């Protein structure tokens, strides 16, 4: 009894809650959560990762099931939640939400594909297939520009896809990678290979004759950027330990696919080559950085691994969710220790601060590839190639309008003409040579009257290009420049991380822009040179290269 | 210092300071966005809108965030540079809302594009997120956000709530709260300091707009003062329009650095409640006193009349004095305030001990920390804590025993919470409940209740046997430490487990952790102090700190939370019945004779009584009058129903109050006067931090300042006062308190805030105390060991549940205030107490569900919110709610020396209602 009340005016309000602010973990979702992670431990940069589990093992990633990881893991819910949302291949389905599909396809869109109709294959897929057990959304470019147009059902890569060879996958349940035959751990053994590292480990070959010979052999890095990389691994070498070690296999670059060819065919050889720059730094650990998009690659390199003795490094092999920019070193390194992928401020730069604040290295596949050759046949031997006055070999990956696209290892160097003449058979019948862009998506476009530029690290800056990841991409007379430009466009404003006003608002602005009819190229020419000038990373900085080289070279498609 | 050139001028730059402070502070004023210089904000330069051109670099380089060098040169006014500040002001501006009609048309962000003549962008607009209105107090507009990440700092590494993140990817980029959740139900806490930071009038106090998201509310004036609730003492500015607070922000003052809660933020608005008092109240000489009355606030002339103040004046003191001299002086008794300034504090007691001639004055001090200050004081001779809270900063163990900080002092807690993420401290928290807090513990050990000397005193074992001490210290500093090691021998940790609940390993290794640690700081508040054997968990406390020597040095000490804005500055004043201002004894004929001689009569040499003692003697008839000003005991003591009764039983009760409150029920004159906001006076916070008070506004109606009220009842009660002001008051209490030595009116207004005890006008003060020993006879500490001593009331089958009461974030004691303000009540309208999912399913409820709480003392119902930080087995309940008060239940027993009671722990029964 004795009501007592109280004369305030909540009692207009007066509902309460039945349970604390915000949305509670639920018993049986933390149940389910703990026997799924089992005896793993639950370090912030296992985030990842444990992402990954959940959406292999449901298909999504429920609210439910989110905020079960982060109570076990100690994280807030925004932290988790602003993780997950940054990359393309996780779901989150919240409360009330559509379910999705159990099979997923994906239909590359990017500017190879484009170019053998991947605009009307994706219209045809969504009208024909879809259903509420099939999606198909819309992918950037996987790495299969040579076999365009290229199509996933589930972990299952389809070559030359149509309406027919997709609609057999489906219903012959063909949603699975298919393994090939490699080179294997005895194969490669009984072919002299891991001599030249066990060689290193017991003293008999100088850690400083390493250095000699890369320095002396000019190998530069490529991932890109070309830093040689007998001057990267000492730099790191003079940092005071404990240290580490990161291969990049993030192989993003819309057109190139030559880092694939070499994991899925000879593993063992860039295998030796990581082990031998990880004891030249001292690197306990090593981290393999894989994109999700080869799943092929990572089931092949997952057994080879599980076959090399007791070494005095430990193997980490890490995959990735979807994202461009986590190519880049430094949101390589944000992705590895659990976080959103966004690049960090220099100075300082990597090689002193890196992967947990340590001193890291950071190498390409195709850099550590080499190494092994380069010592056991000498610099002189790599030297000796080159034309045109620039010296080493490279790995062009080369697609378009060529008959026989594919990767070509030549000689560093060769102008476009002379590449697409003596190893892509020329031309393809029915087409005319009208541009091409030498570095991909980044690298700009080039109208084929530039045909004696020679390609290779620093020759291509004076036009404001660059040779990039050597990415070769071939267009026709059927082929829109200024179409090509706007796929390019379409791709950065996607893949951009979000971080810094020049690029995430001025690739948006400048696809606004593109989509006119009647391309204001003064204001085009303003918001490039900011881009350029002031964009945090190289994803900016080089993002408005296609608007850029298509108003400079090509001037009969702009009336007055 | 770094020097370099800068716009062809040969400068020199500190360490530790960016190319963007050195023009600033050279007077060349650099575009921001991004940036905030303000404390705890590091530079993020994200937003590009500071660049500057630095020689042999191929790009630009954001001012905010790049350091100079030595021989570097720095140009900021190139045709490059501030092309590219304009352009990606103009990209901003692109996606902006019309400026007349934003949310905020004079914005940071506006005033930056007005700098740099962009006021229009070449580029189009993109369609953003639409508004979100479903927090009570702040707007959510996103579609003018810019994606700073000011709101991601402010929230994650200044305050560490841990609330909003950035989700997507590109310039789908968003703000959002948990999951992308609505604010309103998010687990935001409501501390504002995303409103504060953010530029763009995107988050907004949702007072300053209108039902179209437009056109903020433009104050008059600002004025800075300090937080009325809370011990923390956060400097505030508050925003006036038309005669009426609006809107507050932070100040840079040394306890909180701009910093807020939602108290403090949003909780201004009681002193403009309908329910004021405005006028005099004298009681019909018709309406009985009863220990069930009820008056309506919004309706008093049931039992009131209202009466001029020389009528009610007449008729307060009139009583007083008629029962002073018709019972004899010993019948009367009055409480003071805590939530007063030290000048009205000062001028009760002294009201008291010379109109009413007796030491029977007190306050809410008795139900605080009396058992901690009664521990203090047989162990070092003082009850002050030895460091700050912001000494948190420097210790690398930190522990928190019986407090809940993100609750009840939330400001100190964002700076543990900053200890722990930025400096690597470890923190322990102990605790029969879990707390926000307790993700970021390294430990959190989850005794069970009542047994914190057991888990204490096994610690004590482990240090002591394997040899942690500092004997240094020891021989030296302290003494009685042969008993200690004596008496601690059966409390090994293997014995003690199965009481406390606590795994004999967790116990070892945190006694380990805490002594062998460089510097360890002790906080502990009521769950503590508020049993009948608190002088023992103290005792425990006060051993642990004096054997390992962590006390007296930076980042280590002793600090017990004080609880309200001013209960450190009315223990000062001498507002409490066991001393004289200056924490002088009564009973000594020296003090005695100094205060006979400066105030010119002669006083009472016997030790006064204590509130619950008061109470007693209330109910059995030996006090007959009673005065009392800014307490609420008919809600606030415990065991309510003979508390009430008591309150009943007097012959006449003089109330000074800003509403009818429940105490004011069973009053015979009511006097309305002035709330915190509207007086002028010093505040003493926890960290012994004296700071000065401001009036923001005038008090309403025919209201009076309280110590204006305080002389009109002196002067009539035959005492010859004229004070001009709170100044003068402060000038007199200066001439008999050491402690403020040095300390003066005008050095507070000019300065704001100083720590006593300082040695000089112009040097700050010692905010560390006892480094070179203790104000002892022999300047050495006494360790006194403890023994367990059971609850007063166990659970049984008749009552087998535990429990316990407390305090929720939005809501202060009795709520007389908090109920009174538009948010706070919004946010926690019912009455509802916490048990853990588990007991709701066992004993048949669902949660919003009512029930009947029972124990031997009285009966309640109210709703249930299943809480799984509840152990098995407790019952958890703020004491905050008239219509189902939790004091009704309580135990009135007392701690032997304390005399504190057990508000912590009683037995209870609950069924479905
Ligand atoms: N929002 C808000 N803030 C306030 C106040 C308010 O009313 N509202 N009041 C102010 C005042 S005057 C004061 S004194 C302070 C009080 O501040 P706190 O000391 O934080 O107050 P409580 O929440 O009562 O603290 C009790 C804590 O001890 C735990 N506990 C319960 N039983 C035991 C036990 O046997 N042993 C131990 N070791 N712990 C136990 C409880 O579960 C809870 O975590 O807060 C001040 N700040
Ligand atoms: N069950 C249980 N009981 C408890 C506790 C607990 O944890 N559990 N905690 C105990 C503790 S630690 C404390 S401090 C006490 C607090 O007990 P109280 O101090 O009684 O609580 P308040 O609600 O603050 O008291 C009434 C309030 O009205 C306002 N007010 C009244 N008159 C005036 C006036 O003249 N001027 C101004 N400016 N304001 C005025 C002030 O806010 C004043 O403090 O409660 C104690 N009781
Ligand atoms: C936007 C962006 C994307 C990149 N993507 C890749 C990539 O997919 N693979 C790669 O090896 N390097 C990539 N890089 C280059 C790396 O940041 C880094 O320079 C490289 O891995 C170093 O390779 P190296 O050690 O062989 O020189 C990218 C750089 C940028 C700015
Ligand atoms: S340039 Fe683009 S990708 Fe690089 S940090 Fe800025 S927003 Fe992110
Ligand atoms: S008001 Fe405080 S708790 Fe709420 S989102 Fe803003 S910073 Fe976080
Ligand atoms: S809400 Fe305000 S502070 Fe937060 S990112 Fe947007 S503009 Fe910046
Ligand atoms: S922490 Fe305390 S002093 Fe600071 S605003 Fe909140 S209630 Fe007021
Ligand atoms: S695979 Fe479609 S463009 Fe590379
Ligand atoms: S203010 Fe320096 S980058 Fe935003
Ligand atoms: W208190």
């Amino acid at each position: 009894g004795t009501v007592r009340s109280f004369a305030h005016p909540g009692r207009g309000r007066n509902v309460a809650r039945a349970v604390p602010k915000g949305r509670q973990v639920d018993p049986h979702a933390k149940v389910e959560i703990e026997e799924l992670l089992g005896t793993r431990p639950r370090q912030r940069d296992l985030l990842i990762e444990h992402l990954h589990l959940i959406q292999d093992t449901y298909g999504q990633i429920s609210a439910d099931h989110l905020a079960a990881l982060a109570d076990e893991m100690s994280l807030a819910f925004a932290e988790v939640f602003e993780t997950a949302t940054f990359y393309a291949h996780f779901d989150v389905v919240k409360e009330g939400e559509a379910d999705i599909p159990r099979l997923t396809i994906r239909v590359c869109d990017s500017i190879t594909c484009a170019m053998f109709g991947a605009d009307e294959l994706l219209e045809t897929l969504q009208r024909e297939l879809a259903s509420d057990a099939v999606r198909v959304v819309r992918a950037p470019c996987v790495g299969l520009c040579d076999h365009a147009p290229a199509v996933e059902v589930g972990h299952n890569f389809l070559h030359r896809a149509d309406l027919a060879s997709v609609r057999a996958a489906v219903e012959a349940e063909d949603t699975h990678a298919h393994i090939p035959t490699y080179v294997d751990y005895d194969a490669y053994r009984a072919g002299g290979g891991y001599a030249t590292l066990e060689r290193l480990r017991s003293g008999e070959l100088p850690v400083d004759d390493v250095l000699k010979v890369l320095d002396d052999g000019g190998l530069r890095g490529l991932g890109g950027a070309g830093f040689p990389t007998g001057r990267k691994w000492r730099s790191v070498r003079g940092e005071p330990g404990p240290r580490l070690m990161a291969v990049n296999g993030d192989e993003g670059e819309p057109g190139t696919f030559k880092d694939q060819l070499y994991l899925n065919t000879d593993p063992h050889r860039f295998l030796e080559g990581m082990l031998i720059g990880a004891h030249v730094v001292e690197a306990a650990d090593v981290y393999i950085y894989l994109r999700d998009e080869y799943p092929i690659s990572r089931e092949i390199l997952a057994r080879e691994i599980a076959k090399l003795p007791e070494g005095g490094t430990r193997i980490h092999l890490r995959r990735g969710a979807g994202a461009y920019i986590c190519g880049e070193e430094s949101s390589l390194i944000e992705s590895l220790e659990g976080k959103r992928g966004l690049p960090r401020h220099k100075p300082p730069f990597p090689f002193q601060v890196g992967l947990f604040n340590r001193p890291t290295l950071i190498n390409n596949i195709e850099t550590l590839f080499w190494v092994r050759d380069l010592i056991e046949r000498g610099a002189e031997w790599w030297k000796s190639h080159g034309r045109n006055g620039r010296v080493g070999l490279r790995s062009y990956s080369v697609s378009g309008r060529v008959k026989e696209p594919g990767v070509k290892l030549a000689p560093a160097g060769l102008t476009i003409q002379e590449l697409i003449d003596e190893y892509c058979g020329g031309i393809s019948d029915g087409h005319s040579f009208a541009a091409y862009l030498p570095g991909g998506a980044s690298g700009g476009i080039l109208p084929a009257s530039m045909n004696d530029i020679p390609l290779d690290f620093g020759t291509l800056e004076k036009y404001g290009c660059f040779i990039g990841s050597a990415a070769v991409v071939i267009l026709s007379d059927q082929d829109d420049v200024r179409g090509a430009a706007l796929n390019l466009m379409k791709f950065f404003e996607d893949e951009s991380c979000g971080q810094c006003t020049p690029c995430r608002s001025g690739t948006q602005k400048a696809r606004m822009l593109m989509e006119n009819g009647v391309w204001d190229t003064d204001l085009l020419g303003e918001l490039a040179q900011c881009m350029r000038d002031a964009s945090i990373c190289g994803l900016g900085q080089a993002a408005s290269n296609p608007v850029s080289t298509v108003i400079k070279y090509f001037p009969d498609l702009f009336p007055e | 210092t770094i020097a370099f050139e800068f716009d062809g001028q040969q400068v020199e730059a500190q360490p530790g300071e960016t190319i963007w402070a050195v023009a600033k502070r050279l007077g060349t004023h650099i575009p921001h966005l991004c940036h905030k210089p303000d404390p705890g904000y590091r530079p993020d330069g994200n937003c590009r809108a500071c660049m500057v051109e630095i020689e042999g670099e191929r790009v630009l380089a954001a001012s905010c965030k790049r350091t100079p060098a030595i021989g570097m040169k720095v140009k900021s006014a190139t045709e490059r540079a501030t092309k590219a500040r304009a352009m990606v002001l103009e990209l901003l501006v692109a996606d902006q809302p019309e400026r007349a009609t934003s949310h905020d048309p004079s914005s940071h962000f506006w005033v930056q594009a007005d700098v740099l003549d962009v006021t229009e962008s070449r580029f189009p607009a993109a369609e953003r997120w639409t508004s979100d209105v479903s927090h009570p107090a702040m707007s959510v507009n996103l579609d003018a956000c810019i994606q700073c990440n000011l709101c991601v700092r402010a929230c994650r590494e200044v305050q560490v709530n841990d609330v909003i993140g950035m989700a997507y990817r590109a310039a789908g980029s968003k703000v959002v709260f948990d999951f992308d959740d609505p604010m309103g139900g998010s687990t935001c806490v409501a501390c504002g300091e995303c409103v504060q930071a953010c530029p763009t009038g995107a988050l907004m106090p949702a007072a300053y707009l209108d039902a179209n998201q437009t056109r903020t509310v433009y104050p008059d004036r600002e004025v800075k003062s300090l937080c009325p609730y809370c011990g923390v003492g956060c400097q505030v500015s508050y925003k006036v329009k038309d005669e009426r607070i609006v809107y507050a922000e932070g100040v840079n003052g040394p306890a909180n650095q701009n910093r807020l809660c939602v108290k403090g933020r949003f909780g201004f608005d009681y002193v403009h409640h309908p329910h004021r008092l405005t006028v005099p109240l004298i009681r019909l000489e018709n309406v009985p006193k009863d220990a069930n009355d009820q008056v309506d606030p919004a309706n008093p002339w049931t039992h009131f009349r209202e009466a001029t103040w020389e009528e009610a004046l007449d008729r307060a003191a009139g009583g007083l004095k008629a029962i002073r001299d018709t019972n004899g002086r010993k019948a009367l008794a009055g409480f003071g305030s805590a939530k007063g300034s030290n000048e009205e504090a000062y001028l009760f007691q002294k009201l008291v001990r010379l109109g009413f001639g007796t030491n029977n004055v007190d306050h809410c001090t008795r139900l605080c920390h009396a058992s901690s200050v009664a521990a203090l004081m047989e162990g070092l001779n003082s009850g002050a804590v030895t460091a700050p809270f912001s000494a948190a900063l420097d210790a690398e163990v930190i522990v928190v025993i019986g407090a809940n900080p993100t609750v009840n002092h939330p400001v100190a807690a964002t700076f543990l919470k900053n200890a722990v993420k930025q400096r690597g401290a470890k923190l322990i928290i102990m605790d029969p409940r879990r707390q926000t807090l307790s993700r970021h513990a390294y430990r959190h050990l989850a005794f069970r209740p009542g047994s914190d000397v057991a888990m204490l005193n096994a610690m004590l074992n482990v240090i002591v046997t394997e040899g942690l001490y500092d004997e240094q210290y020891i021989a030296g500093y302290t003494e009685n430490f042969e008993a200690l090691r004596e008496k601690i021998v059966d409390f090994t940790p293997e014995k003690m487990a199965s009481v406390c609940g606590i795994d004999a390993e967790t116990l070892r290794e945190v006694a380990r952790l805490y002594a062998r640690a460089k510097s360890s700081l002790i906080f502990w508040g009521m769950g503590v102090s508020q049993h009948v054997h608190g002088t023992d968990n103290s005792r425990c406390l006060i051993a642990l700190a004096l054997i390992t020597g962590q006390i007296g040095r930076p980042g280590t000490g002793l600090h017990p939370l004080r609880g309200q804005n001013n209960v450190q500055g009315a223990s000062d004043a001498g507002l409490i019945p066991m001393v004289y201002p200056d924490y002088q004894s009564v009973e000594k004929d020296a003090v005695r004779e100094l205060f006979e001689e400066f105030w010119g009569q002669s006083l009472d040499p016997q030790k006064g009584l204590t509130v619950v003692e008061i109470m007693r003697a209330i109910h059995a008839g030996e006090i007959r009058g009673m005065f009392v000003e800014g307490e609420n005991p008919a809600m606030s003591d415990p065991d309510l129903n003979h508390a009430r009764h008591a309150l009943a039983m007097l012959d006449h009760l003089v109330v000074q109050d800003l509403f009818l409150t429940e105490t004011a029920f069973h009053a015979d004159v009511v006097l309305p006067a002035s709330a915190f906001a509207e007086k002028a006076g010093t505040f003493t916070n926890t960290d012994r931090r004296v700071q000065i008070a401001q009036p923001v506004v005038a008090p309403p109606g025919d209201a009076r300042q309280d110590w204006w009220i305080i002389q009109e009842l002196a002067r009539r009660l035959d005492l010859d006062w004229n004070y001009g002001g709170p100044a003068d008051i402060f000038a007199e209490m200066a001439q008999v308190m050491p402690s403020l030595n040095n300390i003066t009116w005008e050095r507070l207004e000019r300065e704001g805030a100083v720590t006593y005890p300082v040695d000089a006008p112009d040097q700050p003060g010692n905010e560390i105390i006892f480094y070179a020993g203790f104000p002892t006879e022999s300047g050495r500490a006494k360790i006194v060991p403890a023994a367990i001593v059971p609850p007063d009331e166990v659970p049984d089958d008749e009552f087998p549940m535990v429990l316990s009461t407390g305090r929720v974030l939005e809501h202060w004691h009795t709520g007389s205030m908090t109920r009174r303000a538009g948010v706070l009540d919004a946010l926690e309208p019912e009455a509802v107490a916490f048990m853990a999912p588990k007991e709701l399913y066992r004993l048949g409820l669902r949660p919003g569900g009512s029930m009947r709480l029972e124990t031997r003392r009285g009966a309640v119902v109210l709703k249930v919110r299943s809480d799984r930080d509840v152990p098995i087995g407790m019952i958890f309940m703020p004491f905050c709610y008239a219509e189902a008060a939790a004091n009704l239940l309580t135990n009135p027993a007392l701690d032997p020396l304390g005399k504190i009671p057990e508000f912590k722990f009683c037995a209870a029964r609950v069924v479905p209602a």
